[PDB]
RNA sequence: AUAUCA
């Protein structure tokens, strides 16, 4: 109909073909239950390493580690939309989505011993 | 840089995650990089928040059809985007502030 | 019953008695989490069940052609339009009582002339 | 049968053949009589060998 | 039946009752485990009256509370007293039993033992439903009277 | 008045059209054709290509040369039937010459073969026709048979009888009929109470198998340990290649669903339902020992196999078992833990639902849960094992000919006699398997066609065998699909089923156009499911594979139904919506027995709920009946009539008579039988004609509605032994 | 071996 109203429309740059990380824009997802807070003095550092490939995420020692696994695909796909200072949007396709994928921990000096006790059970 | 390190999300940069239909993405690939690959535009309408996506005329010869977007919640999850460059440096680019699905039209 | 999980772990909660202040808690056996109990009831058996009777009553219940209709006037909207079925609790014992679901107000009324319900 | 409403304990639904053979059977009566009829043929068939071995 | 009482239908019923097997399970609506730390005062306001008496004219804070079916308690003729007596006589002096009166609206049996007690009571309720024989002879179910 | 309601005599005009098009052996022909046009190619392409690599000693020339040779199989060809006489000459062969000279009515199988060569030095692979493979017997009247496009006068010149209906093969001059074999449908979740003396009280079974490709007959059992009144009622599951039954929890953990409650969310969908949840507490306690994904896989890996000692080895195993042997339908791919976890959770939900006395134990005798393996799939089963027999004999040759560099001669490589005589054996003898060393093989699959009387021949091409709860009884689900009277007396009584006149058997279509359609029509994929967010979500399945959920099934179901009734979704595809259970199951699946029914719609401007087909269509058909443009297909695409299998039958409501069972009441003849009423306003379908519930033999019985049940069963056995003209030739 | 006969 007629537009008595105003719309703010931004130009979308359908994905720029040539980007430095054009190849990789990925999603790292954490479950809310994990309660990971990026703003942590502790979580100032973080390392992301391929485990030889699930990704391994670790803070300084004494902190939790997470494992990242890749989710299955579909017909639709996800794009990351970022906005420049100028309103224009640049979109980038998500290369892969990973669900992380960390530790607990409190899994040391156990597991193998608990199973054995369980066996001392039958 | 520091090898194996992750970069800077601390800046709290926000980004949007949008689900697009495969056919639309296919069309988008067509756009020339040289052009800057301007696929089309996003419209934000008031009188309630409505967001739609429309393809550029160049993309197809017809009347551009708007693709409505369904806004969705973050869900009980925190989504962050990390990028890996050719250099293989890893950076924590931003957090997903809003999620949306572009419906097919 | 209706039980909780540990925020932080999401792992289930095991009851612990606070011997000193004579009160019930819920501990997490994966982390150091503890929370006080909502109810004193920890375990409920239930041998003579009634939960299953009015199962799968989707508002689309009217769209099942296999379901039979009756001209019984509703207790709420007084509508003589309703679909009916028997206790969906697939047990031998079970009575042949009927459950009527209103094709307007959606209220579940029974034919039970021995007892009075709310489910 | 799919020709009936759910939770139908009526004679007509649970296999009561109302009609005489002289009058004829309705499709429903016909199929139910067929189910009941098949039961006897099964025991006639089985009994035959079970009964034989008992004799031996 | 015994020579004399051959036509006596009421005598038949008496034996029927004395022989047809009855378990605590057949009378129970549901069993519940509660944390009721004061043996003298109860968190369930319903039970408040049952304590007020089965006290006047040391033990576990964990309570096993089971509701019995009045209708079921009648067809297989039984009293709250006699049901309770079986439980009491099964677990001897290592279980403290109280029970709501046959008159009282809801039919209840409150049980308590004499660190770590949750699993202990779940065993006691299984023993109770599955192993406690009220009336009848073992292996003897559905007893019909016939003329 | 071309939109006037249809009478009872008009149902015959539709039946006339059904038979004008389909004929009496549509099942036999439609099956074979599907196998020749499609199935055959896919069998040549599953394993297909085979490679042999010759990597050197890397000493010095002539060493340090690494090679890899390829052999590929492309398009498959199939000639018209031919014969190779003693004096070399090959020429066409007609059915009559086959029967007289005791030949086989077979045609040639030809496949495009390609042989590539590659090489490297001491990582980079660099590159350095149509072959006969066997004679495949043709089923008469099929697409490939000469007699398919044959007119009446044509057949007579060919010394064939036009009344002959085809549906058999000609092997060494005797006619042979493949008998449909009845098996339980696979990829199907079923819950059963395990009897009074058992540790396990209930079991959830799934007979998982692939539509095509090796066919891993691994059946997953989800066991509820402990009986009704036993403490510590745990849930463990027996995994293929694993000796012990693993507690469900550890499986979810090994899958990646690590915390309890995240695990519980996959099993119980209602956070309110305390009853089911208490029942899961023991399992959580059982899996408490294992806390991460790794330790879960080790625990699975520990329990062999054999054991396969070494820590790195056992954890690597469990990965493979969960990927390749656990729930092989769905996917055998990698990153699909989310899909297989939600499925296991759907299985535990069903196991507990039955144990909580909310659902009934699965009817092992429901006809909807049974499949019929016809001539198509039977040949497909045989051809698979016969082609892998040839594939691995060519490899044995490629080794023999690369050792001596004897020039890989094609004729020496492929042994034609392998597939030719391999099929000829089965069809002849009847032991459906390889080969002159058969047992256990299933004898009587192929047999000599009864030619006593014409009816005897007809009823033999509609016969069903059931090998090995109460199978002999006539089930309600057998209505309109199988004849209630035509069954033998003695030993085979009720195990030999005979198809009703209007019964057909699903050929098997492609699931992807429907999976692609679904996602596009509001189907949220399982990979992103959050049970408590969308808790009333209708779970959607396509061939026992849970694909996702949908929020407004009402509208989706109508779209899918309109898709079928238009032709866009194939009419042989079964789709059912169980509202109460909140489920939408779809079947593209082969082997399902279906029957056609008239569609009834509330949809009528003028009055009540009325049968789509009107007196105008009826005359539109009888116009085409006088011509010998409006076929059976015409009624099918105009969505007037539909195909309904036993599973779908569960959700419909059928009227017996149209006219008698449509307009309500606004003296009565005493001689007529006592009839019921059209009380239903809900009617979705109407019966074309109730007499169609009967098979070929019972359909010659005059007034079978006036005879005692078995007297009819007797006649449909005797008429097979009655003399008459069997064929005019 | 299948089919069948009472
Ligand atoms: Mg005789
Ligand atoms: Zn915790
Ligand atoms: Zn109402």
């Amino acid at each position: 109909d007629e537009d008595p109203n105003e719309y703010n429309e931004f130009p979308l740059r359908a994905i720029p073909k040539e980007d430095l990380e054009n190849m990789r824009t990925h999603l790292l997802k954490f479950q809310s239950k994990k309660k990971i807070n990026p703003v942590t003095d502790f979580h100032l550092p973080v390392r992301l390493h391929r485990k030889d490939y699930p990704w391994v995420m670790e803070d300084f020692d004494g902190y939790n580690t997470w494992v990242g696994s890749y989710e299955a695909g579909n017909s639709d796909s996800y794009v990351l939309l970022s906005v420049e200072d100028d309103g224009s949007f640049t979109m980038i396709p998500a290369d892969k989505v990973y669900k992380f994928t960390a530790r607990n921990k409190y899994a040391t000096l156990t597991i193998d011993e608990a199973e054995k006790r369980m066996d001392k059970k039958s | 840089e520091e090898s194996l390190d992750l970069d800077l999300e601390r800046s709290n940069r926000q980004v949007w995650l949008v689900r697009l239909p495969m056919f639309l993405a296919e069309k988008w690939r067509d756009r020339n990089n040289l052009h800057g690959q301007e696929l089309g535009k996003i419209r934000i309408n008031k009188d309630g928040s409505k967001i739609t996506l429309l393809l550029n005329e160049n993309d197809n010869d017809s009347i551009p059809h708007e693709y409505d977007l369904e806004l969705t919640k973050k869900v009980v999850e925190n989504e962050y985007v990390f990028t890996e460059q050719n250099l293989k440096k890893t950076a924590i680019v931003g957090t997903v502030c809003h999620e949306c699905q572009v419906m097919p039209s | 019953t209706t039980f909780r999980f540990c925020r932080d772990c999401n792992n289930m909660l095991y009851p612990r008695e606070d011997k000193e202040n004579n009160r019930l808690l819920f501990e997490c056996r994966t982390c150091s989490y503890v929370e006080e109990a909502g109810s004193p009831l920890v375990y409920r058996h239930e041998l003579i069940t009634n939960i299953g009777e009015t199962a799968g009553v989707v508002q689309d219940i009217g769209s099942d052609p296999t379901l039979p209709r009756s001209d019984r006037e509703c207790p709420k909207c007084h509508s003589r339009e309703n679909v009916f079925f028997q206790s969906q609790q697939r047990r031998k014992d079970t009575s042949m009582v009927l459950f009527f679901v209103c094709l307007s107000c959606s209220h579940i009324f029974t034919s039970d002339q021995k007892n009075k319900r709310t489910q | 049968l799919p020709h009936f409403s759910k939770d139908d304990y009526s004679p007509e639904s649970k296999g009561f053949v109302e009609n005489s053979y002289l009058r004829g059977l309705t499709p429903q009566e016909f199929f139910f009589h067929a189910m009941g009829g098949r039961e006897g043929l099964i025991d006639t068939a089985v009994k035959t060998a079970e009964t034989g071995y008992i004799q031996r | 039946l015994e020579p004399g009482h051959a036509a006596d239908q009421e005598q038949a019923k008496l034996i029927r009752s004395a022989i047809e097997h009855t378990t605590l399970k057949s009378v129970t609506i549901a069993s519940e485990i509660y944390y009721d730390p004061d043996p003298r005062s109860t968190v369930i306001p319903e039970d408040e009256e049952i304590i007020q008496l089965h006290f006047s004219l040391q033990q576990s804070p964990w309570l096993l509370r089971l509701e019995l079916d009045r209708a079921a308690m009648n067809d297989k003729d039984l009293t709250m007293g006699q049901v309770g007596e079986r439980i009491k006589q099964t677990f001897k002096n290592d279980l403290f039993v109280i029970w709501s009166e046959d008159n009282d609206e809801k039919l209840i049996i409150r049980c308590r033992v004499v660190a770590e007690e949750d699993h202990m009571l779940k065993k006691i309720e299984n023993t109770m439903l599955e192993n406690i024989t009220l009336r009848g002879v073992e292996n003897i179910e559905r007893v019909v009277m016939m003329k | 008045d071309e939109s006037a309601p249809i009478t009872a005599e008009d149902s015959w005009a539709v039946i006339s059209a059904f038979f004008r098009e389909k004929g009496l052996v549509s099942q036999q022909l439609d099956s074979f054709n599907q196998f020749v046009d499609y199935t055959l190619q896919d069998i040549i392409c599953e394993d297909s290509t085979l490679i042999l690599e010759q990597l050197a000693q890397h000493t010095t020339e002539s060493d340090n040369i690494s090679r890899k040779y390829e052999i590929s199989f492309g398009k498959i060809y199939v000639t018209k039937p031919m014969v190779n006489e003693s004096d070399g000459v090959t020429h066409a062969l007609y059915p009559q010459e086959a029967r007289l000279r005791n030949l086989t009515y077979s045609s040639g199988l030809f496949v495009d073969v390609k042989k590539r060569t590659y090489e490297a030095i001491d990582e980079l692979k660099y590159e350095l026709g149509k072959v006969f493979i066997g004679r495949l017997p043709i089923m008469l009247r099929s697409k490939n048979c000469y007699l398919s496009e044959a007119t009446e006068s044509d057949l007579y010149k060919l010394k064939e009888c036009p009344f002959d209906m085809g549906g058999y093969f000609i092997i060494n001059g005797s006619e042979k009929v493949l008998i449909a074999q009845e098996r339980s449908a696979g990829n199907i979740v079923q819950v059963f109470k395990k009897a009074a003396p058992s540790p396990i009280s209930h079991v959830a079974e799934i007979r998982s198998a692939l539509e095509k490709g090796s066919r891993f007959i691994s059946t997953l059992q989800v066991k509820l340990y402990g009986r009704e009144g036993s403490s510590a009622r745990t849930i463990k599951a027996t995994l293929p290649y694993i000796k012990q039954d693993i507690p469900i929890v550890i499986i979810f953990r090994a899958l990646g669903i690590i915390p309890d409650g995240e695990i519980l969310e996959h099993i119980c969908y209602d956070v309110n339902d305390w009853q089911m949840l208490e029942m899961l507490k023991p399992c959580v306690e059982d899996g408490f020992v294992i806390q991460d994904r790794e330790t879960a896989l080790d625990f699975i890996g520990r329990r062999g196999t054999a054991l396969g000692i070494k820590k790195e080895k056992r954890i690597q195993y469990a990965k493979d078992i969960l990927q390749k042997e656990f729930l092989p339908h769905i996917t055998q791919l990698e990153g699909f833990e989310s899909r297989k976890a939600f499925f296991l959770g759907y299985m535990i939900n069903r196991l507990l639902l039955c144990a909580l006395d909310r659902k009934d134990q699965d009817d092992r005798d429901h006809f909807g849960k049974k499949r019929l393996d016809l001539a198509g799939p039977l040949l497909a089963q045989l051809f698979k094992t016969l082609f892998k027999k040839l594939t691995k004999d060519i490899f044995r040759y490629m080794q023999r000919t690369v050792e001596e560099a004897h020039d890989f001669n094609m004729k020496l490589a492929i042994n034609a006699k392998t597939i030719t005589s391999g099929l000829k054996y089965a069809l002849a003898t009847g032991n459906w398997g390889e080969q002159k060393k058969a047992m256990s093989s299933r004898a009587g699959v192929s047999q000599v066609l009864n030619r006593y009387t014409y009816s005897s021949t007809l009823s033999h091409l509609r016969r069903t065998n059931t090998p090995i709860a109460k199978p002999r009884q006539l089930h309600n689900t057998h209505w309109g699909l199988v004849c209630p009277a035509e069954t033998p007396e003695g030993q085979a009584c009720g195990l030999v089923k005979n198809l009703s006149l209007m019964s057909c058997i699903s050929v098997g279509t492609d699931p992807m156009p429907i999976i692609t359609f679904l996602s596009e029509w509001g189907m949220e994929p399982l990979e992103d499911y959050v049970p408590h967010q969308s808790p009333d979500a209708t779970r959607v399945f396509v061939n026992g594979v849970w694909h996702g959920v949908h929020r407004n099934p009402a509208r989706l179901m109508e779209t899918l139904r309109t898709l079928r009734r238009k032709g866009d979704i194939n009419p042989e595809v079964s789709m059912i919506r169980d509202i109460r259970e909140k489920e939408l199951k779809i079947f593209t699946d082969a082997g399902r027995v279906y029957r056609p029914l008239f569609i009834v719609e509330d949809d009528e401007s003028l009055g009540h709920k009325e049968l789509k087909v009107r007196k105008g269509h009826i005359a539109k058909l009888m116009a085409t009946e006088y011509q010998d443009e409006y076929t059976w297909s015409s009624l099918l695409n105009e969505g007037l009539v539909e195909y309904i299998d036993a599973e779908e039958e569960e959700s419909i409501l059928i009227a017996m008579q149209p006219e008698d069972l449509e307009p309500a009441e606004a003296d009565v003849d005493p001689a007529k039988r006592i009839r019921v009423s059209h009380h239903a306003t809900t009617f979705t379908h109407c019966e074309i004609h109730p007499s169609m519930i009967l098979g070929v033999a019972a359909s010659i019985i005059p007034f079978p509605d006036h005879n005692q049940s078995p007297r009819n069963t007797y006649q449909s056995a005797m008429g097979k032994q009655a003399m008459g003209v069997f064929l005019t030739n």
